[PDB]
């Protein structure tokens, strides 16, 4: 058996409404002795609340398990530790896990989008695509839009080490032809730490 | 600044397969940020596109007829080049070679065209011309028939071997499968500058032949 | 729904204004950049108008280009003579995937009502002779318009073919030229005489004539 | 709880340049001081081979060895999808422990490479950023370098492939310069090298016109 | 280095060629495109060449620029009559982080150069001495081409500051007309041996006087 400890979702740990929690999981634990246990602890000093979903039937004669904790925004922002030991049989010595924020001076990204290449313009669809670089920490999120309403066929590479130290990723939406070249705009939103109130947005269109 | 140049067999016989070559001047293709193509026009009707290719390869065809079409690009001699397999009547025409759209990456304009180049598919093969000295303000020319594909860099050249300021080209005409044109040349009463009066010359070029003739 | 529909002509008078109109489909004029391109006769075409109305450095300010549904036109104005020549629009059309041009539009600026056809005729030459070939050539220089009836005919009744015309064709003048060759073997030269080439261009039908001697 | 064995595959590059030479790896890690003797065996779709070249055990700093066996592969073999099956035999080992890779299944697709210029606003910053997309390629396996005026590039970054929506991959391949070279008009290269593609190679390049 | 610098004064005559320059460092117009804008006087700048040569829509192809090294220039082939405003020319500046803008160059046509300053002069008002002053005033009136000068003395040493003089402005005459004032307390005027109003169109000094002559 092994164990797999899991962080907040970026978005999550940025919007206080919505509500970041650290999961926890068990991979490869047979139908003999399933029956676990989960410690969790902020930085030593503990508290008992960790809601633990039942341990799905896996397809390999195993299950999953997992546990989550809630925690609370700044404490994430602010580099707090988080501990699970999961206790089991074939486990002498449960298996224990820590994850906490990434150390270093935050730093804010920077936004640019860009048009598709004018050769990629003979297909029906297009790429708009979307530069966030020199960022740190890597936690972040990105999505596009058009009209208020969310699109959807995009997609978002995962953070890069830059060589100065930062990450930076790209975003690539997909668009017919004929709503880019009709000039409809499209927006490349990003939520981040060291952005001014957790978010920036950049909108791209064809200049008529 | 920017030019190209076509160059190419003036005449084609059915069912074999035209071949031609563009020359870059003041840019080059490899630079990559211009696509190349190939447009032609049969001498009655409008354009017609052909295919575009990137210095890299990678090549754009007119469905119309990309099953017998053939576009390449040279980057160490700076030039592209086509091929019309199985030609036809209709593969007739004007072939021009020009830069894709100002636009790094355009596809769909041209800005800069070539000079341009004649394709006709005929049978009976090429030959060369045979000119013949025709007969105030006096002037005369001098004929040539026999010369099939259409081509006949007039000019003329006085007495003692000097530039005409005067020159014409007449419309070559087709006189069972073989061409033939005239050229006027005005002349004074006999002044001139360097032009005697022991008759004149008569410069005809020609891809097969540039035959030459003096005329009384 | 696949190809560009332009006015076969269009024509109008110096100082003026015309409008070329290319009519398309959703599937290209609709949905990319339309192109323009200029031809004056017997010539490369030139890049007049790139992305619907961008006029290269080096084109006229009078040249205007616009878009709007599936249509686009083409704007002269400040008309002159330098601009009768043949016009063409162009864009991508996504159902073939391939370039394409509109049929094109002949316009042709109406004026210079002055066409003095200095016709010339030239009897064979002796080399000629020497080689059964009596080739009459009648070279018939400028007329605005570029048409005419020439005339070949024998003393008086006019002879059936063995002549051949060719077409109007746009000088440095700016003047539609052309020229016609009569064939007919080389024991009629010596064996009638005077041969004629009239050319009636709308009445006036000058013509020269040629001796057999 | 013997060593345990890892199957590397070839290098993208030593792949898609038919003059350079791909192998597999077949690494056992863990292995003890009491029986430091492995035995390797390779197969290429079950017909074992002789080949491969073992180099010596290497002692590692917690008190064990890590053994390597490589398996040169033929150009062809790989990229038609071949399977490489490393056997690996060794005293603390109840029974062999056998690895597998080639090539990931499924029909290949050609990418299609755009570069793109820098967002006119990166210009009041001293460095600038060339782009250079990758779409529409499969299998995953890619190499992408960037180049000008002959010798490679040193700052540019390449993300990793990433699973489109349409079943293939794509990636996004960054390159950083001096604002002024680019301003200047110096030509930088983008350079794409992938099975699909003609020659396994293709090369887009990006100005200032 | 992180200043673009244009020749103060241009102007020639319609039909002439005038060459604009703007100077610089690398930091700036070496290393970044180059901006000209064109103010008509007395209205807002308007945007005549950018990225180095590209003339806007609604522009005449008199116009084109050219950058070089660290140094580039406007130039109006066929001057002209309504081409006549002052010309900036502007770039970002890498070392500041900023926009920059030349110091501008003026420019007129030429056209009846007949320079005719027909300077006037009027002393401190009956009751204006009464409040405790006396304003100076000098009615430089129509003339060509639009720039003067002034300077105010007394006796012979002339008075520093205290002389705001308005800038030049065109009439209907296309003929500008403007002015000049001098403070001074009433104290000042009854005392002294009058002062005294030189203006200078291009080279011709005219100048007037007034005197504490009560008549
Ligand atoms: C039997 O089946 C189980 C599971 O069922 C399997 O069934 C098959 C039919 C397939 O469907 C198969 O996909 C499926 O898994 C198998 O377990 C799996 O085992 C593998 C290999 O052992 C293991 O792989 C790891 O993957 C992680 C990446 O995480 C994600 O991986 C998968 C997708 O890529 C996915 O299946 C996982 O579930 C996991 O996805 C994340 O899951 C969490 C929990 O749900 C999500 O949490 C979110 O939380 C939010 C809170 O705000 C919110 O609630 C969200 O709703 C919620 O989803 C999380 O978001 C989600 N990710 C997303 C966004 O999609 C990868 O990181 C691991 O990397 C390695 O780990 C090794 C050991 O851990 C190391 O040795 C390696 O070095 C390597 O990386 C290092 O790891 C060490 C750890 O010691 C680190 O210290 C070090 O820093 C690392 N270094 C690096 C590289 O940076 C690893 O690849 C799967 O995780 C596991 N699936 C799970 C979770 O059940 C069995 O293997 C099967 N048996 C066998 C053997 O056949
Ligand atoms: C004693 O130390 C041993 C090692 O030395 C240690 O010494 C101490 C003092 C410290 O210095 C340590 O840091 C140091 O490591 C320990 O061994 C290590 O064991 C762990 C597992 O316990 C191994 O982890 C695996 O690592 C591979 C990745 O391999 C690379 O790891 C690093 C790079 O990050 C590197 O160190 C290592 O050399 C490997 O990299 C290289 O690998 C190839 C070797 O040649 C290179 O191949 C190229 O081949 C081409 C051919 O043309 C050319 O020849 C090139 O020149 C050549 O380089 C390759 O390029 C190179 N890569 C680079 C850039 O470094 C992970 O992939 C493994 O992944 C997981 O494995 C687990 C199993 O535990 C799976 O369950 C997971 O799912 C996951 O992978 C999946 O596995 C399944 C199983 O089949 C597959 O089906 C899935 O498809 C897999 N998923 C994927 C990814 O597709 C795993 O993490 C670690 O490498 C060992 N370190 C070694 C050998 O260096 C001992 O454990 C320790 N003893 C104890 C008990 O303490
Ligand atoms: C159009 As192709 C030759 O890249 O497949
Ligand atoms: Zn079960
Ligand atoms: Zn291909």
């Amino acid at each position: 058996p092994s164990v797999f400890l899991f962080p907040p979702k970026p978005k999550d740990t940025l919007m206080i409404s919505r509500t970041p929690e650290v999961t926890c999981v068990v991979v490869d634990v047979s139908h003999e002795e399933p029956e676990v246990k989960f410690n969790w602890y902020v930085d030593g000093v503990e508290v008992h609340n960790a809601k633990t979903k039942p341990r799905e039937e896996q397809y390999n004669s195993t299950y999953r398990v997992v546990s989550v904790l809630t925690v609370l925004h700044q404490d994430w922002l602010n580099g707090k530790e988080y501990k699970c030991k999961v206790s089991n049989k074939a486990l002498p010595a449960p298996i224990e896990k820590t994850i906490s924020k990434a150390k270093g001076q935050p730093r804010e990204p920077q936004v640019y989008t860009l048009p598709p290449s004018r050769d990629e313009l003979t297909k029906n669809q297009v790429s708009l695509t979307c530069l966030v670089k020199g960022f740190y920490p890597s936690d972040i999120a990105v999505e596009w839009e058009s009209n208020g309403q969310p699109e959807n066929n995009y997609k978002t590479t995962p953070p890069v080490l830059d060589s100065d130290g930062s990450f930076f990723l790209y975003s690539k939406l997909t668009v017919d032809k004929s709503r880019w070249q009709q000039g409809n705009v499209f927006s490349c939103s990003v939520m981040h730490e060291a952005l001014h109130n957790h978010y920036t947005q950049k909108s791209l269109s064809l200049s008529p | 600044q920017l030019q190209l140049q076509e160059s190419g067999p003036g005449l084609v016989k059915p069912s074999e397969t035209l071949s031609l070559t563009c020359t870059v001047s003041g840019g080059s293709i490899s630079r990559g940020s211009h696509y190349w193509g190939w447009i032609r026009q049969p001498p009655g009707k409008g354009l017609e596109w052909i295919g575009s290719i990137y210095y890299s390869g990678n090549t754009y065809f007119n469905p119309s007829l990309k099953s017998r079409v053939t576009i390449s690009v040279d980057t160490s001699k700076n030039q592209f080049s086509l091929k019309l397999s199985s030609v036809t009547a209709a593969d007739t025409a004007v072939y021009y070679c020009a830069r894709l759209g100002p636009d790094d990456y355009t596809l769909d304009g041209m800005d800069v065209w070539g000079q341009g180049t004649t394709v006709t598919v005929s049978s009976g093969s090429a030959s060369a011309p045979t000119l013949f000295p025709l007969v105030s303000s006096v002037a005369v020319g001098c004929l040539a028939q026999d010369f099939l594909p259409d081509s006949i860099t007039f000019s003329w050249k006085y007495k003692n071997n000097s530039d005409i300021s005067s020159t014409r080209g007449f419309p070559s005409v087709l006189r069972g499968g073989k061409y033939a044109a005239t050229s006027q040349v005005l002349l004074p009463s006999k002044d001139v500058m360097q032009g005697t009066d022991e008759h004149v010359v008569c410069k005809v070029q020609h891809p097969n032949g540039n035959k030459e003739k003096n005329v009384p | 729904q696949s190809v560009l529909t332009q006015p076969p002509s269009a024509s109008g008078t110096p100082g003026q204004r015309v409008t070329i109109s290319c009519s398309g489909s959703s599937s290209n004029i609709g949905s990319n950049y339309v192109y323009w391109y200029q031809q004056l006769p017997g010539t490369a075409p030139k890049l007049l108008i790139y992305r619907n109305n961008q006029r290269p450095s080096g084109v006229p300010d009078r040249f205007s280009g616009s878009k709007s549904g599936t249509s686009a036109s083409l704007a002269i104005s400040g008309l002159r003579s330098e601009d009768e020549a043949d016009y063409y629009c162009a864009t991508w059309d996504d159902s073939l995937s391939a370039v394409i041009f509109g049929g094109g539009t002949k316009l042709t600026v109406l004026g210079q009502p002055k066409a003095a056809p200095s016709v010339t005729l030239f009897p064979p030459s002796s080399e000629e002779l020497q080689a059964n070939k009596a080739t009459l050539v009648c070279l018939i220089s400028d007329f605005f318009p570029g048409a005419v009836t020439v005339a070949w005919k024998a003393d008086g009744a006019p002879v059936k073919a063995g002549v051949e015309t060719t077409k109007p064709s746009k000088q440095s003048n700016n003047k539609y030229a052309a020229s016609s060759y009569l064939s007919l073997t080389p024991e009629q030269w010596k064996s009638h005489r005077s041969y004629s080439c009239q050319v009636t261009h709308e009445g006036s039908t000058v013509e020269k004539t040629v001796a057999p001697t």
